[PDB]
């Protein structure tokens, strides 16, 4: 199962929050929560800082990415783009590949629906005092959540 | 299927609405007498009405100048409907009155949805009389071709 | 198999260049009355706080950027019989076709071809005028604007719908009927229940009433 | 293939960082150090994240024991036998970062009880799954010869790089005998 | 994992949607006519006008090219000349430029084209002959699409074959690859 889901850009605050909790589909959806601010800052801290090491230590002319992040816990999935945004999520063990997921959500349900979405805007700067990490305006575009509750219900088994 | 001869609605104030009629130039008034008639028929006690789950019950009131008129009432927003048919193009049929409850049913739910707010610069009657004649030129005089 | 034998472009590219002209006509709008390319900069607003002002916008505003939009789509639909994907192939002439099989085609290839699908049931009543009817309406169906704000959408929506009247209201010119005889209006219509749920809250519609 | 090893003391610092690849020595040693400090910080910075799901209740104190696997390392010092240990035995950093799965390598930590951590680099993505168990059980052989050999030494100040010998020689044995 | 020209020649013909080319031709012909109808037959605010809208384009269609291709972050304009005229373009306009005119060690280089869909039969005007472009969307996108990856250049056209020269040409200058930012 998925424990939460997190979505960051290049300007280093998140934009999509969501945690399940109760083992139910429709649980304690606590969508965009201010609660969990002080968490979205730590597991970003936590990305950025650990991104650093492979960054370093790659080899050859690929220049490489994280995917995964283990503890005794949880287990961490995360896609990085060129576009700067990351798709974070806390999931449980007993999946073992979960990359194509992740890449699905990118594929025709951010941009189909969030960079397709000329009333919604595209990252969300606006000119200073958000951007260098501090402010916070969210994604509430009601087609995103919509679909993405339905597409990641099944994968909350609990 | 059915064509609706003539449509009225009216409110509780007796406020003529909107007397459309399909398409004779002289006939408008004829319909116009007729509705008035059945309106006339309403406010009394002579037929029974309601009282049947707290529902509207379409009833059939009279036929004059050869179109029979049937009428509908609803309780609780005052709004008062009534349809006439060429007579002669009436069989009777049980299935035929299940299909004309249905008419009375689809025309109250368009004008109840056209009476809302949106995309209404300013809710204006003429605008809303046009179009409730728009879509009551789209529910009896339409042909579905391919 | 002569259709497919001719490139082609890509439907994202170009859904999305269709897509944001509302903008292209707010920007010239305001324009008519901080990036550096050429030594003397040029600014923009970023083509969604554009749609935000026309939402907000005076009547006369609002009016005037729709009537430059359907001299776009005007423009768009005057040049689409000589365009040379219906002149050779398809076994439809173009000799007069007094109505019916002319919306037939604008019904049926028109939209197959700009949008990426047939339509749906047109209805007629023989007389002059046509309805046009679609469920889905591809180049807007990832447009909201947020969870409990539906009355605002379909306001800040409705500029982005008067495109097809503009190839609608076109391609019947330059065939045999003018502007001024024809009108046509554009408006929002819910779906039938028997189709997926999660489309777009309503579909669309369209009032063409040629004169004859 | 674990290509490299390392260790970090008790609040970070490197002590060790004998990389065992043919021939690339890219990295730089200062370099290896602020990698360290920051992985240290990641370990200090994990413990507070969990998922309220799980933290008011665990009931889950089955699967952090260690399936034990009969000769990863070889084929001795103060211990005899075949093989260091046999029991299956429990995990430590119950709530601490074990895995970092990347394009071109994977990087696995055993975390011991007082505070030493051991970094396995391996070029090698051992199904992610038992890879855990795999690597768990060489880094706990690679710290017994490290309590062997680096401890029962006089010339070696407590939490200092580690100038040996046979540790290195030793290890270097038992990462080859694993490929 | 494969080389970009592949990656690009088996997506083309497997996941996307296709439509006219001509048909998309009369369509920017009509935007672009409607742009010079409009106000006082002016060429000079028309061109920074088409540059905006390739600006919002580009800006909003990189998230696009990403998704379906999924390449990494470009570092080199060697790299990102390759992609950007092996890949991008095979996928979107269904063109492959190549390249020339690389300047004195890399801080710049041009694309030519000789295909461009944008205008295809558009013999134009006699009055367009000094600041119309035509084609300024195309630089548009370039220079939006690079900025939305941490990569700023400016974008310029130097050549065209509708004002009367050989075969088109796009200046593509480099600035600075502007650091990440950091929380603090
Ligand atoms: C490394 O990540 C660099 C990627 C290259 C930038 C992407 C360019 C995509 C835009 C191509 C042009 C599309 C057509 C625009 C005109 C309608």
């Amino acid at each position: 199962g998925i424990y939460s889901f997190w979505i960051f850009d290049r300007h280093c605050n998140c934009i999509f929050d969501r945690e399940w909790t109760l083992a139910s589909n429709s649980a304690s959806g606590t969508i965009n929560s201010k609660q969990n601010e002080e968490d979205a800052k730590l597991l970003y801290g936590m990305i950025f800082s650990l991104r650093s090491i492979t960054q370093k230590l790659s080899k050859g002319s690929v220049k490489n990415d994280i995917r995964s992040i283990s503890t005794g816990k949880y287990r961490v999935h995360t896609y990085c783009t060129a576009s700067g945004l990351w798709f974070v999520l806390l999931s449980d063990f007993k999946q073992q590949s979960y990359t194509q997921v992740l890449q699905y959500i990118y594929s025709h349900i951010y941009v189909k629906y969030v960079s397709n979405n000329l009333l919604s805007p595209y990252d969300f700067a606006e000119n200073e005092n958000e951007m260098r990490g501090q402010g916070t305006r969210k994604i509430t575009n009601r087609n995103f959540i919509s679909v993405l509750e339905s597409f990641l219900a099944p994968m909350v088994n609990q | 299927s059915l064509r609706p001869c003539f449509v009225s609605l009216i409110d509780e104030s007796d406020k003529p609405i909107l007397i459309y009629v399909p398409n004779e130039m002289n006939d408008v008034l004829k319909y116009n007498v007729l509705s008035n008639i059945s309106l006339d028929y309403f406010e009394s006690a002579l037929v029974e009405w309601h009282s049947l789950d707290s529902k509207p019950l379409l009833k059939s009131i009279f036929q004059l100048e050869g179109v029979s008129v049937f009428a509908m009432l609803i309780k609780q927003t005052g709004l008062k409907i009534v349809i006439g048919f060429e007579q002669k193009s009436l069989s009777g049929a049980d299935d035929e009155f299940e299909a004309i409850n249905q008419i009375f049913e689809t025309v109250r739910k368009i004008y109840i949805r056209v009476k809302c707010n949106p995309l209404l610069v300013s809710g204006d009657e003429k605008s809303i009389i046009k179009s409730l004649e728009r879509k009551f030129d789209e529910l009896f005089i339409s042909t579905e071709v391919e | 198999i002569f259709e497919n034998s001719l490139p082609k472009v890509s439907q994202s590219v170009y859904q999305m260049l269709l897509n944001e002209m509302v903008p292209l006509a707010m920007g010239i709008e305001r324009q008519i009355s901080l990036k550096i390319e050429e030594h003397h900069t040029v600014d923009i607003i970023r083509s969604h706080n554009l749609i935000h002002e026309l939402y907000k916008a005076d009547e006369e505003e609002k009016e005037k950027v729709l009537a430059r939009l359907r001299n776009i789509g005007f423009q768009i639909g005057l040049k689409l019989s000589e365009l040379l994907i219906f002149s050779n192939n398809p076994n439809l002439k173009f000799k007069e076709m007094d109505l019916l099989l002319i919306m037939k085609f604008i019904c049926r290839d028109v939209w197959k071809q700009i949008f990426g699908k047939q339509i749906d049931n047109l209805k007629t009543n023989h007389r002059g005028t046509f309805y046009l009817l679609d469920y889905d309406y591809r180049p807007i169906q990832s447009f909201s604007l947020e969870e409990d704000a539906k009355n605002e959408e379909l306001k800040m929506i409705e500029p982005f719908l008067e495109i097809p009247v503009g190839i609608i209201r076109g391609v019947l010119s330059s065939l045999g009927y003018s502007s001024e005889e024809v009108i046509c209006l554009a408006s929002f219509i819910d779906r039938p229940t028997d189709r997926p749920k999660t489309a777009f809250p309503k579909g669309v519609s369209f009032h063409v009433q040629v004169t004859m | 293939a674990i290509e490299t090893i390392l260790v970090i003391n008790k609040s970070g610092g490197l002590i060790y960082q004998r990389n065992f690849t043919n021939d690339e020595q890219k990295l730089n040693s200062n370099e290896y150090l602020i990698l360290a400090s920051t992985l240290h910080g990641v370990f200090a910075i994990a413990s507070q994240l969990t998922p309220k799901a799980l933290q008011l209740t665990q009931q889950t104190n089955i699967e952090n024991t260690i399936p034990y696997i009969p000769y990863v390392g070889m084929s001795l010092g103060s211990f005899k036998g075949d093989d260091f240990f046999k029991e299956p035995f429990t995990n430590w950093n119950k709530s601490g970062l074990r895995q970092l799965c990347t394009d071109q390598f994977t990087m696995f930590i055993y975390q011991t009880l007082t505070g030493l951590k051991f970094v396995a680099i391996s070029s090698s993505v051992s199904t992610s799954n038992l890879a855990i168990q795999i690597a768990d059980n060489f880094l706990r052989k690679v710290y017994c010869l490290y309590s062997d050999y680096v401890m029962k030494d006089p010339s070696y100040s407590m939490e200092m790089p580690i100038r040996s010998n046979l540790f290195d020689e030793k290890v270097k044995k038992m990462v080859e005998n694993l490929q | 994992s494969r080389s970009l020209k592949a990656m690009g020649e088996e997506i083309w013909k497997n996941k996307t949607e296709k439509i006219n080319t001509e048909l998309f031709t009369l369509t920017y012909g009509s935007i672009v006519a409607q742009l010079c109808q409009d106000y006082e037959r002016d060429f000079n605010k028309v061109n920074d006008h088409l540059y905006s809208m390739g600006y919002n384009i580009g800006c909003r269609l990189i998230e696009d090219f990403l998704a379906r291709t999924a390449l990494p972050r470009c570092e080199n304009l060697v790299k990102t000349s390759e992609v950007l005229s092996k890949c991008a373009f095979k996928i979107f306009l269904n063109i492959t430029p190549n390249i020339t005119n690389w300047s004195h060690n890399k801080d710049t280089f041009s694309l030519i084209l000789d295909e461009n869909p944008l205008a295809d039969f558009v013999e134009l005007p006699m009055d367009a002959m000094k600041s119309l472009w035509y084609s300024n969307i195309l630089c548009g996108v370039l220079k939006g699409s690079l900025e939305m990856v941490q990569l700023d250049c400016d974008v310029w056209f130097v050549s065209d074959i509708l004002r009367g020269d050989s075969q088109t040409e796009i200046k593509v200058k480099l600035n600075r690859i502007l650091k990440d930012e950091i929380p603090i």
